[PDB]
């Protein structure tokens, strides 16, 4: 079984957004669908569900007249449509079957009046291990992504939470250990991806 | 209607056992109830289910030292040899005419793990920071249990609180955990002092790590 969410990102307040949840390894049709969300640092909290097929749907009182559930028993798909957002709908949008119960991965949405901006990226270093990295600087809103040499590298990765700023803008690092003795001539990049402002960044990282 | 109520935190020691308890509002006295488990930074995965019954089943990958039971409107998990690995959240939730119901999550502390010192790593500003007219100091810190740590800035010798952001600690893959700091500067301020140190304080000790222009 997979539960794979889509859709979430940055939405103003009073605006509109659908999820959608792509769901293999069992008779969809059988079984009653759920949404669930969890704001930043609180509790699971249901949202709504929709039995198998789709005659009968529940929302929780939050939501009720402004969220929409509804499901596709042959394209196998759950959505969620979201509309007169506010700002304390902000939260990870999880799909679940609760009869074996199963998550989706969650994803991110968030309603906020600012606006999207794609990060900074600088290389951090290496000063028999040498740590390396890569600066995340100044983006909006979560998530990015980083991997290294394309995902070849993947042995001492450590890519840290991102730290929220008081001007409203994330920053995080991605730091790698590896041996000292690679520095001169194996190449390191970063692959930074910030999905909500298209940002697409390889970094080279060089010795100094 | 029917409510959840999960005590806010609990602890037990390494190898030893624990039992967490959601209790069910009156006028549901016949629900299953199933316990979901939560990692810093991860999504819930199922760990099981109990009816009050005191039977259970079990999702796919739980190991046997998780288990279930019920007692009145209590309904119990059993962990046993507890490992690292379960220093984590977990919610109970239930399901009654169409609506879904969590419990608030228990905190599990996993009580006498060894201290674990945090590895500290500092940055200064990159070269391409500073032709773009910042600065940043980036300070990383890992692998330390307990998961708590203070962070304080030095500009030479005296305090820095302008311009610090420090996150707050997050638990690793590897069960020990990890949070950062950075210390924003304007190029001229970084390259006004002799050094500028990034100190981790963690169970009463103080590691340092310091850069200079």
């Amino acid at each position: 079984v997979q539960l794979l969410e889509s859709g979430g990102g940055l939405v103003q307040p009073g605006g509109s957004l659908r999820l959608s949840c792509a769901a293999s390894g069992f008779t969809f049709s059988t079984y009653a669908m759920s949404w669930v969300r969890q704001a930043p640092g609180k509790g699971l909290e249901w949202v709504s569900g929709i039995s198998g097929s789709g005659g009968s749907t529940y929302y929780a009182d939050s939501v009720k007249g402004r969220f929409t559930t509804s499901r596709d028993n042959s394209k196998n798909t759950l959505y969620l449509q979201m509309n007169s957002l506010r700002a304390e709908d902000t939260a990870v949008y999880y799909c679940a079957k609760f009869s074996r119960d199963y998550w989706g991965q969650g994803t991110l949405v968030t309603v906020s009046s600012a606006s999207t901006k794609g990060p900074s990226v600088f290389p951090l270093a290496p000063s028999g291990t040498a740590a390396l990295g890569c600066l995340v600087k100044d983006y909006f809103p979560e998530p990015v992504t980083v991997s290294w040499n394309s995902g070849a590298l993947t042995s001492g990765v450590h890519t840290f939470p991102a730290v929220l700023q008081s001007s409203g803008l994330y920053s995080l690092s991605s730091v790698v250990t590896v041996p000292s003795s690679s520095l001169g001539t194996q190449t390191y990049i970063c692959n930074v991806n910030h999905k909500p402002s298209n940002t697409k960044v390889d970094k080279k990282v060089e010795p100094k | 209607q029917l409510v959840l109520t999960q005590s806010p935190s609990a602890s037990a020691s390494l190898g030893a056992s624990v039992r967490l308890t959601c209790t069910l509002s009156s006028g549901h006295s016949s629900y299953v109830i199933a316990w979901h488990q939560q990692q810093s930074e991860k999504g819930p995965r199922y760990l099981m289910k109990v009816n009050s019954d005191g039977s259970h089943s079990k999702g796919d990958g739980i190991p046997d030292r998780f288990s279930g039971s019920s007692s009145g409107a209590e309904r119990y998990l059993t962990i046993s040899s507890l490992q690292s690995e379960d220093e984590a959240d977990y919610y109970c939730q239930t399901w009654g005419a169409g609506i879904l119901v969590f419990g608030g999550g228990t905190k599990l502390t996993v009580l006498s793990q060894p201290k674990a010192a945090p590895s500290v790593t500092l940055f200064p500003p990159s070269s391409e920071e500073l032709q773009a007219n910042k600065a940043t100091l980036v300070c990383l810190i890992s692998d330390f249990y307990p998961g708590a740590v203070t962070v304080a800035w030095k500009a030479d010798s005296s305090p820095v609180k302008a311009g610090v952001e420090t996150t707050t600690p997050s638990k690793q893959s590897n069960n020990k955990y990890a949070a950062s700091s950075y210390l924003s500067l304007t190029p001229e301020q970084w390259k006004s002092h002799r050094s500028y140190s990034c100190q981790v304080t963690h169970e009463g000790s103080t590691v340092e790590k310091t850069v200079a222009p």
